[PDB]
């Protein structure tokens, strides 16, 4: 099969800037003097569409501002202004061979000022506890960019394998992201420490910041 | 397969040639190249992207009668003289060419 | 204009086997190959096969040889996919598309059929409050909201003080526990002078198990 490796993994532009995504294929896409490398934009809860084939030809209706360009084993899909209905995730896709093949995406989003996140920590309620069960929230509100990273400390030690994080979209208003972290533990483990906290890092953060409770 | 003709096209310098590439297709997805022997693309149906600046000589247009094309060449060339063919594009699954028998092209002096 | 117009979301338990529909219209069904795609949530898109529905030739991912069928109904011009001996990891929005330009298989796509496999019995959520506190505020402004924990099928919304406080809400995608039922948070930032005389209630359904919770939050004492 034919690899298609995308990069960058995400772009991050203001509307009217221009935009160089780059596909590379693990051997040729050519055959007949043509290249076989498609390209296509995918918004959320939407099938993908396509923008070019035969890898600078264009679909129908889509603007003349996407390009694609390249041939053997490297590609780019150009996006010479881009408008606020740009920012999307797009794919690669070969037609050389069977079977077919998608590169792993670009995510193409809207660059903003940085923004540290206002860091949250949510004990579990009296009630989820009589049920038997602790769930402690930490919340990460409206920061930019999307990397950020939260480690649970309970009694000082490190947490792993019992939370899960969760991220909106970029918000439509000011382009930031937030995130939530639950660690989840029975109430008997729950019982068993005293101090449970939060620590999260992020490039908007010049020292992390640590949000903590004492269980009781 | 489609079928290229006429085998022997015979132009002098400056003039106009057209050669008639008939394809019966099973569908609208198909792509009709033009391709000279060294094969090297000249032209396609549909007409790739076209861009500013860039204009060619070689032109493939679509009869009327949905199974003829016409593969013109304008201002001929001396060196235009060579071997050509047409090729239909399409899915196999896999990219597939089905290749026309060549045609000859022969451009002369005056 | 090209249509591709696919059958409805699935509920599916492990072992079970599900057959999608794509129905196709304004263009000669016979004369085109049609494609099926999947893409797992959050996930990129995985080819499973082929077929051309003039002779029903077919060809298949090597991945999906042995649990896929693909056939065609010329008379209603419709393309079936059948999935067997389904696995969690089948849970995918899986299209048909459609090929043009005589490279492109996927020029035209179906709008997507969502096969969510699982042992889980639909069940309502439990609805906990994350309350305000002094371990929830930044400067003049609190964050509050509601923990709506161990429901399947999705979705539940979440609206706050019956849709009259919309501004500041960040309602989370869910995600999928290891017991296999969903959870999610919603949560709302307030100016915290208001914590005290402003009352906050999440109003949480969940649709497939006429579950509605209306659940107060408020600080703890």
């Amino acid at each position: 099969e034919i690899v298609l490796t995308q990069s960058p993994a995400t772009l991050s532009l203001s509307p009217g800037e221009r935009a160089t995504l780059s596909c590379r294929a693990s051997e040729s896409v050519d055959n007949y003097g043509m290249s076989f490398m498609n390209w296509f934009q995918q918004k959320p809860g939407q099938p993908p569409k396509l923008l070019i084939h035969a890898a600078s030809n264009q679909g129908s209706g889509v603007p003349s501002r996407f390009s694609g360009s390249g041939s053997g084993t490297d590609f780019t899909l150009t996006i010479s202004s881009l408008e606020p209905e740009d920012f999307a995730v797009y794919f690669c896709q070969q037609s050389k061979e069977v079977p077919y093949t998608f590169g792993g995406g670009t995510k193409v989003e809207i660059k903003r000022t940085v923004a540290a996140p206002s860091v949250f920590i949510f004990p579990p309620s009296d009630e989820q506890l009589k049920s038997g069960t602790a769930s402690v929230v930490c919340l990460l509100n409206n920061f930019y960019p999307r990397e950020a990273k939260v480690q649970w400390k309970v009694d000082n030690a490190l947490q792993s394998g019992n939370s899960q994080e969760s991220v909106t979209e970029q918000d439509s208003k000011d382009s930031t992201y937030s995130l939530s972290s639950t660690l989840t533990l029975s109430k008997a483990d729950y019982e068993k420490h005293k101090v449970y906290a939060c620590e999260v890092t992020h490039q908007g953060l010049s020292s992390p910041v640590t949000k903590s409770f004492n269980r009781g | 397969p489609p079928t290229f003709s006429p085998a022997l096209l015979v132009v002098t310098e400056g003039d106009n040639a057209t050669f008639t590439c008939s394809f019966s297709n099973t569908s609208e997805s198909f792509v009709l190249n033009w391709y000279r022997m060294s094969t090297d693309k000249l032209a396609a149906f549909p007409e790739d992207r076209s861009q500013p600046g860039q204009d060619s000589r070689f032109r493939v247009t679509q009869l009327p009668n949905g199974r003829d094309f016409h593969m013109s060449v304008v201002r001929a060339r001396r060196n235009d003289s060579g071997t050509y063919l047409c090729g239909a594009i399409s899915l196999a699954p896999k990219a597939q060419i089905k290749e026309s028998l060549r045609a000859e092209l022969r451009v002369t002096e005056r | 204009q090209v249509q591709l117009v696919q059958s409805g979301a699935e509920v599916k338990k492990p072992g079970a086997s599900v057959k999608v529909s794509c129905k196709a219209s304004g263009y000669s069904f016979t004369s085109y190959w049609m494609n099926w795609v999947r893409q797992a949530p959050g996930q990129g898109l995985e080819w499973i096969g082929v077929i051309h529905p003039s002779d029903s030739e077919t060809w298949l991912d090597q991945k999906f040889k042995d649990r896929v069928t693909i056939t065609v109904d010329k008379s209603t011009s419709t393309a079936y996919m059948e999935l067997s001996s389904l696995r969690s990891e089948d849970t995918a929005v899986y299209y048909c598309a459609r090929e043009h330009y005589g490279t492109s298989p996927f020029a035209y796509w179906g709008q997507g059929t969502l096969v969510t496999v699982s042992s889980a019995s639909t069940k309502g959520p439990s609805v906990f409050p994350l309350a305000p506190s002094s371990k929830s505020t930044s400067g003049g402004t609190a964050a509050l909201g509601c923990l709506v924990k161990d429901y399947f099928p999705e979705p539940v919304t979440v609206s706050w003080n019956s849709g009259a406080l919309t501004s500041g809400v960040h309602t989370f995608p869910a995600v999928l526990q290891s017991s296999g039922l969903y959870s999610l948070s919603s949560v709302v930032t307030v100016p915290s002078s208001s914590l005290g005389t402003q009352t906050y209630i999440c109003n949480v359904n969940h649709k497939p198990s006429n579950t509605k919770v209306d659940k107060k939050v408020e600080p703890k004492s």
